[PDB]
C-alpha cells in the first residue's frame, strides 16, 4: 500500500547518505595526500615533530583508503559468506583505526614531554608505540573473533559478545591518559610558563587552541553512535545527512589541524 | 633538547650508585662527594633537592641538577682562551655539542682539538668533521662520536 511508499522513501534517503560519505571520503583522501606530499618535501621533515605529523597522516590515509574496499564487502552475499580476504579487509581496517588511535596518543607524549625535558632515534619509540602495539591487539581481537564469532566477516553486531573490547578498550584507555595529559599542559601553561616565550611555549599554546577546536568536531560523532535518535523523518533526515558530513570529513578536518601545526 | 642528548649518550639512574673509583653519584653523572660514608653522600643531595632527601630522585630532580653541572661546564668552558671564542661565534645547537664534549672529555680533552676548533670558529664545519673524526676520541666510543660532530656539520638536532 502507501508502506510501500514509505519504504521507497527511506532508500532514497540512504542513497542520498551513500553518495555524501563517498564524496567526503574522496576529498579527505586527497587532501591528506597533498598534506603528506608538502610534509616530506621540507627539509623540516627530520624534526622529530615533522615525523611524527608524517606519520599520522600516513595512517589515516590508509584507512581512508581501505575504507573503499570496505565498501566492496557490505554486499549482502559477501558479508554473510564470510570468505577468508572479507575477514582480512575487515581486519585491516580495524588495525588502521586503531593505529589512528595511538597516533593520536603519540602527538600528545611530544607536547608533554617536549615542555617538560629540554631525533631520530627518539622517533622509534614513537614508531613502536603507533605502529607496533597495536599489531598483537589486532592479532589477539582475531583469535578471539576466530573462535567466539566467525561470522559475518568478523563486522557482526551481536548482543552479549564482547570481542570488540578487546580493540576496543585500548582506544578508550589511551583518550583517558590524553585527557590527564591535557589538563597538565594547561596546568603547567597558565601557572609556569605563562610569561614563557621559548618556541616550544609558542607552539604548545598554538596546539592547545587547535587541538581545543578539534576536540568538539571529533566528538559529536562518537557520542552519536549511541544516539539511538527515533522515527521522525525530520529527525531521520537530518540524523543521517549530518552524520555522515562529520564521519565522511574526519580525514579533512585532521588535515587542516597537521598542516596548521606546520607553521 | 640538551638533556634528552646527554641522556642517549651518558644515561640516566634515578638512585644513588658507585663509579668505578668508587664515589657516590646519580642522574647525568652528579658526583655527591668522594667520602666512603653515604650519609655525607644523601645529605649532600637533600640540600640540592630540597626535599626529603632518599636515595631515589624524581626524573624532575635529575633535570634541576643536570642544569646546575651544565652552568658550571659553560663556566669552565668561558674560562679556557682557546674554548671561549668558538663558544661565542656558535648556534645553540652546536653549543650543546661542545658542552656535549666537555661532559665526556673535560676542558682540557676539548682544548687540544686545536685544527678543528678553528675550523668550526670560521665556520668551516665539513673540515670540521674530517679532522675531528682522525683521532683516539672517534675511535673509543665511535657512536657517540658519529652523533656529535653530526650535530656540528649540520646544526641540526636530527641525529638524536
Ligand atoms: C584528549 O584529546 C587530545 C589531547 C591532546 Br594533549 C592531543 C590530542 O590530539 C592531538 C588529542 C585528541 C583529539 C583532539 N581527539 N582525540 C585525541 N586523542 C585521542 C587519543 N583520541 C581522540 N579521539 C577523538 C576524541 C573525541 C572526544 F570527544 F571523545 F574527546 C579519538 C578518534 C581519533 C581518530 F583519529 F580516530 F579520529
Amino acid at each position: 500500500m502507501e508502506i510501500l511508499n514509505e519504504e521507497k522513501k527511506s532508500k532514497v534517503h540512504y542513497h542520498v547518505a551513500a553518495i555524501i560519505n563517498y564524496l567526503g571520503h574522496c576529498i579527505s583522501l586527497v587532501a591528506l595526500l597533498v598534506a603528506f606530499v608538502l610534509f616530506l618535501r621540507a627539509r623540516s621533515i627530520r624534526c622529530l615533530r615533522n615525523i611524527i605529523h608524517a606519520n599520522l597522516i600516513a595512517a589515516f590515509i590508509l584507512r581512508n583508503a581501505t575504507w573503499f574496499v570496505v565498501q566492496l564487502t557490505m554486499s549482502p552475499e559477501v558479508h554473510q559468506s564470510n570468505v577468508g580476504w572479507c575477514r582480512l579487509v575487515t581486519a585491516a581496517y580495524n588495525y588502521f583505526h586503531v593505529t589512528n588511535f595511538f597516533w593520536m596518543f603519540g602527538e600528545g607524549c611530544y607536547l608533554h614531554t617536549a615542555i617538560v625535558l629540554t631525533d631520530r632515534l627518539r622517533a622509534w619509540m614513537f614508531i613502536c608505540i603507533g605502529w607496533g602495539v597495536p599489531f598483537p591487539i589486532i592479532v589477539a581481537w582475531a583469535i578471539g573473533k576466530l573462535y567466539y564469532d566467525n561470522e559475518k566477516c568478523w563486522a557482526g553486531k551481536r548482543p552479549g559478545v564482547y570481542t570488540d573490547y578487546i580493540y576496543q578498550g585500548p582506544m578508550a584507555l589511551v583518550l583517558l591518559i590524553n585527557f590527564i595529559f591535557l589538563f597538565n599542559i594547561v596546568r603547567i601553561l597558565m601557572t609556569k610558563l605563562r610569561a614563557s616565550t621559548t618556541s616550544e611555549t609558542i607552539q604548545a599554546r598554538k596546539a592547545v587552541k587547535a587541538t581545543l577546536v578539534l576536540l568538539p568536531l571529533l566528538g559529536i560523532t562518537y557520542m552519536l553512535a549511541f544516539v539511538n535518535p527515533g522515527e521522525d523523518e525530520v529527525s531521520r533526515v537530518v540524523f543521517i545527512y549530518f552524520n555522515a558530513f562529520l564521519e565522511s570529513f574526519q580525514g579533512f578536518f585532521v588535515s587542516v589541524f597537521a598542516c596548521f601545526l606546520n607553521s | 633538547n640538551i638533556f634528552e642528548m646527554l641522556r642517549i649518550d651518558e644515561g640516566l639512574r634515578l638512585k644513588i650508585y658507585k663509579d668505578t673509583e668508587g664515589y657516590y653519584t646519580i642522574g647525568i653523572g652528579h658526583l655527591l662527594t668522594k667520602s666512603p660514608s653515604l650519609s655525607v653522600a644523601k645529605s649532600e643531595l637533600d640540600k640540592a633537592i630540597g626535599r626529603n632527601s632518599n636515595g631515589v630522585i624524581t626524573k624532575d630532580e635529575a633535570e634541576k641538577l643536570f642544569n646546575q653541572d651544565v652552568d658550571a661546564a659553560v663556566r669552565g668552558i668561558l674560562r679556557n682562551a682557546k674554548l671561549k671564542p668558538v663558544y661565542d661565534s656558535l648556534d645553540a645547537v652546536r653549543r650543546s655539542a661542545l658542552i656535549n664534549m666537555v661532559f665526556q672529555m673535560g676542558e682540557t680533552g676539548v682544548a687540544g682539538f686545536t685544527n678543528s676548533l678553528r675550523m668550526l670558529q670560521q665556520k668551516r664545519w665539513d673540515e670540521a668533521a674530517v679532522n675531528l673524526a682522525k683521532s683516539r676520541w672517534y675511535n673509543q666510543t665511535p657512536n657517540r662520536a658519529k652523533r656529535v660532530i653530526a650535530t656540528f656539520r649540520t646544526g641540526t638536532w636530527d641525529a638524536y
